[PDB]
């Protein structure tokens, strides 16, 4: 019996639970009668006694070895609750105060390791990534609930200033791709701003998206993020925050509408000199209606909550009363500047008049979704009737009428459930499809 | 691994001046075919 | 294509799995999960998404079977390395994809019994994995997704950690990766995303950009590329062109009409094996009675150097995957259909080829065809003799005497 729980032909086995041996030794060199563990201690003529050593001694040897990663992994393995040799390793038996007294020299030596590498021009992308990932994960499992032990965020800020005079070229890169793979969120605002500035004088424009896409909304930092986005005019990122954090979708739509109808003075979300392209409203609605988060592909986080959002957007888009300012209000905005003409579906009319081709493409994409399926409520018949009545009344220069007729013909081409149309109604479409002087669409008209 | 071995060569000198042995709290005893048990302290101190 | 001539110079034999009789269905379960042959007498199969079995096709009797991995480990691909490890890979919808490696001649019976683990960790868990490539010496592995993301893993995989998950290239406009081929083992990579075929360098010093832009005007569809290992070439397919891109980048363009591709594969650095699917042809003159059944795939084997068509036959149902390996000097190919057949394609004897070609009456072509393999002089003299008499019997004598000039000593 080596100890109270450890028990020892050419291996100390713990009696508790399994009887697996500890390790192996070669006593033949020491001239091993065979039978000839006293007080936790032990060739041909001389007397040799073997004794255990300290973990700190092993760490010191690893320092002399020139590599700290071995000692890093050794300490991490020792940090596990299963330490049958804790008493033999001059450590406290219970794991709680064992981890309490440890993991401080872990932090100090991890800090010293980066300085050791940067001293001998260790600019290789390999070693730094491995060491940083190991440190990050190890600090991640150990939930720091006690005194001292600065969080992982503080460690990154400390390590940032170590690289200086062009040495910050790849350290930001090594900090990145951990957000991409995903093992930590809630980074320090200062380092966030530094990384944003570093990639600002560069044309990445894509690593930033993921940098915000994965990172949890628990760390808000909205004001700083909003200011950075406004300075960099990053409208796709701007809309996402309002979609998720501010929990408002009508406000971006109203801002885009104001940007459209010569009313940029009333915009709130977008106020910088740069103006987003008008096509955003022709893709954001597509994403929301079918179910999607702009600009990514994931439909929705909450299942049932999406129904309210889609019903709200569908009611607002195809309204016919020119609803008032979002939320409770006493006055109503207008599509046009002077409010005298009767607004019979003004928003839909404006959207159709702004761009025929993109609007038709968006509608064609929307019909293939399950939103119009019955499963107020808007069906395909309502939209087809709206377009059919919008066909006449000479309100178009015949540049949009032909496209509308083509789209109606294509929509009524397929009908197991779509729509039944009166015979006289088809006469207008048939006449319009081949009575216009517009050119460049001869090939499309034939197949349609 | 962490088993550092410390060796004292004074055993041969003491024998000149190895069947079984047993260590005490501070010293050790050795017995062989000589028939005289040898007591040796850890500080090179000697029936 | 009918522009060139048709030959018959590869021995093709189809066989049916005999275990299909009764309930011992070796090939009836949907097993789109990939397989791979090791030597001309062995075969591996995956089934039920976590069972691996080995079968000796010489007698169609199961030798050993095992099941590993937790649930939802849907096996995607399966292939053998230049050595013998036979890596295995799969994915889960929520759980991050885990890749592990086994060893040949060491069959597992317990649960894990692995040798190494790979921990590909993309953002969340979506966008299932696409074509992958692994180094011959187990040094670097390149993985491509179906959104525009390319990832690389380096270091030692056999014994050390498969770390260094550095991401290279982002591919804006959200285009899926269609082909990732590792070049000569030292340092090169070929990429494609249905446009802008790229010449990536695995040094890792790229600034998130195409290392060497090339033909950034078009691309190709899924699993439509090949790679000759002998001369480090990039045999691929285009709308009406075939390319021979090298390490530095050359262009040996050809001319051919091919507008219905689905899969291509090279064989022996001189013949390329393709599979063709057409499913009829629509036109105004003819009338489509109903949903016509898909005409089964027609297989062509194009040949380099001289322009000729090797074989053209029909298969039973479809093609799942192709193995196409052989340790001997000759090389053989293998196909797996829907129900499962073992079409064997082997090179025929040279004497049979010369006999059929002289039956075809194209003797002058047979001259250099025999010259390619450097036949014995006696065979050359015999060929000259038969050509000379076959010319003489027609009625022309001058060229017959010209052939007889070196037809002597026989």
């Amino acid at each position: 019996w080596i100890d109270q729980l450890l028990l020892g032909i050419s291996l100390v086995l713990h009696p508790q639970h399994d009887f697996k041996i500890l390790l192996r030794l070669d006593f033949l060199i020491h001239d091993l009668p065979p039978n000839k563990i006293s007080r936790r201690s032990f060739t041909n003529y001389s007397f040799k006694i073997g004794k255990f050593v300290s973990w700190s001694d092993i760490t010191l040897r690893h320092i002399l070895k020139g590599d700290y990663l071995g000692a890093l992994e050794f300490i991490e393995s020792l940090l596990q609750p299963y330490c049958p040799l804790a008493n033999l390793l001059k450590l406290d038996n219970n794991t709680e105060e064992r981890t309490k007294q440890l993991m401080e020299p872990f932090y100090n030596l991890s800090l010293a390791a980066l300085r050791f590498l940067i001293k001998k021009d260790n600019a290789d992308y390999n070693r730094v990534y491995q060491l940083l990932m190991v440190v990050v994960r190890v600090l991640q499992q150990s939930s720091k609930k006690l005194d001292s032990i600065p969080s992982l965020d503080v460690f990154l800020e400390q390590g940032l200033e170590f690289f200086e005079l062009k040495d910050n070229a790849v350290y930001f890169e090594v900090v990145a791709n951990i957000v991409a793979q995903g093992s930590v969120t809630s980074i320090s605002p200062v380092l966030f701003r530094s990384i944003i500035d570093y990639y600002a004088k560069e044309e990445n424009l894509k690593v930033i998206e993921d940098l915000i896409i994965m990172l949890n909304p628990t760390t808000l930092d909205v004001d700083l993020a909003v200011k950075l986005c406004q300075k960099y005019n990053l409208f796709d990122l701007l809309i996402y925050i309002w979609n998720k954090i501010f929990d408002d979708y009508q406000t971006p739509v109203v801002d885009l509408i104001y940007r459209i109808s010569n009313q940029s003075e009333k915009c709130v979300i977008f106020n910088g000199p740069q103006v987003p392209p008008e096509t955003t409203i022709f893709d954001y609605v597509t994403y929301i209606l079918t179910g999607r988060q702009y600009p990514q592909n994931l439909s929705i986080s909450p299942s049932d909550k999406c129904s309210k959002i889609q019903r709200e957007l569908s009611a607002f888009i195809f309204s016919g009363f020119s609803i008032k300012w979002p939320s409770n209000s006493n006055h109503k905005l207008y599509i046009c500047e002077n409010p005298e003409e009767e607004p019979a579906f003004p928003y839909f009319h404006l959207l159709l008049k702004s761009n025929p081709s993109r609007f038709l493409a968006m509608l064609n994409e929307v019909f293939e979704a399950s939103l119009f399926n019955d499963d107020e409520l808007v069906s395909r018949q309502y939209v087809i009737d709206l377009l059919l009545d919008a066909m006449k009344d000479t309100g178009n220069s015949d540049n949009i009428r032909v496209l509308v007729a083509i789209f109606i013909a294509t929509s009524i081409s397929k009908y197991p459930q779509f729509i039944k149309v009166s015979n006289q109604a088809l006469d207008c479409v048939v006449n319009t499809i081949c009575s216009s002087r517009v050119q460049g669409i001869y090939e499309i008209s034939q197949i349609a | 691994s962490v088993v550092s071995w410390t060796t004292l060569t004074h055993v041969y000198s003491i024998l000149g001046a190895p069947t079984c042995l047993y260590p005490t709290a501070t010293y050790f005893l050795m017995g062989t075919s000589k028939g005289c048990v040898l007591i040796f302290n850890y500080n090179e101190h000697l029936i | 294509l009918s522009s060139w001539r048709q030959f018959q110079l590869f021995e093709n034999i189809p066989i049916r799995d005999p275990n299909f009789g009764g309930d011992s269905l070796l090939y009836s379960d949907p097993t789109l999960c990939a397989a791979t042959i090791v030597d001309p007498q062995t075969l591996i199969i995956a089934v039920n998404s976590n069972i691996i079995k080995v079968v000796k096709l010489n007698q169609s009797q199961v030798i050993h079977e095992f099941q590993s991995f937790p649930h939802d480990f849907q096996i995607t691909f399966l292939k053998v390395i230049n050595g013998e490890f036979l890596v295995a890979l799969a994915e889960s919808i929520g759980k991050p994809s885990l890749i592990r490696v086994y060893k040949l001649e060491k069959l597992p019976n317990r649960e894990q019994l692995y040798h190494s683990q790979v921990e590909l960790k993309n953002g969340n868990n979506t966008y299932p994995i696409s074509v992958v490539s692994i180094s011959n010496d187990l040094s670097c592995i390149v993985v491509g997704f179906i959104n525009g993301k390319i990832i690389l893993i380096r270091g030692d995989i056999s014994r050390d950690r498969g770390s260094q998950q550095r991401i290279i290239y982002e591919d804006p406009s959200k285009e899926p990766i269609t082909a990732l081929f590792l070049n000569n083992d030292a340092t090169a990579c070929f990429a494609a995303t249905t446009s802008r075929i790229l010449l990536f360098n695995t040094t890792g010093r790229n600034r998130g950009r195409p290392s060497l832009v090339l033909n950034s005007k078009n691309g190709l569809d899924l699993n439509c590329g090949s790679f000759n290992p002998a001369t480090n070439e990039f045999i691929c397919c285009l709308s009406n062109f075939i390319e021979f891109f090298s390490s530095s980048g050359k262009k040996h363009q050809f001319a051919f009409d091919l507008s219905l591709r689905k899969r291509i594969f090279c064989v022996d650095k001189d013949h390329i094996l393709i599979v063709t699917e057409e499913t009829g042809v629509p036109t105004t003159s003819i009338s489509v009675n109903e949903l016509s059944p898909t005409i089964i795939n027609r297989i062509f084997i194009i040949d380099a150097k001289n322009k000729i068509i090797s074989l053209n036959f029909v298969v039973s149902s479809a093609i799942i995957d192709i193995f196409s390996t052989s340790q001997s000097g000759k090389n053989i190919t293998y196909l797996l259909t829907s129900e499962g057949v073992m079409h064997r394609i082997t090179p025929k004897s040279l004497e049979n080829q010369i006999n059929i070609i002289i039956q075809k009456e194209l003797y002058p072509f047979a001259l250099q065809l025999a010259k390619q393999h450097s036949l014995s002089p006696l065979d050359v003299q015999e060929i000259h003799k038969k050509y000379g008499d076959y010319l003489f019997k027609k009625g022309l004598r001058k060229e017959a005497t010209d052939q007889y000039i070196q037809c002597l000593d026989v």
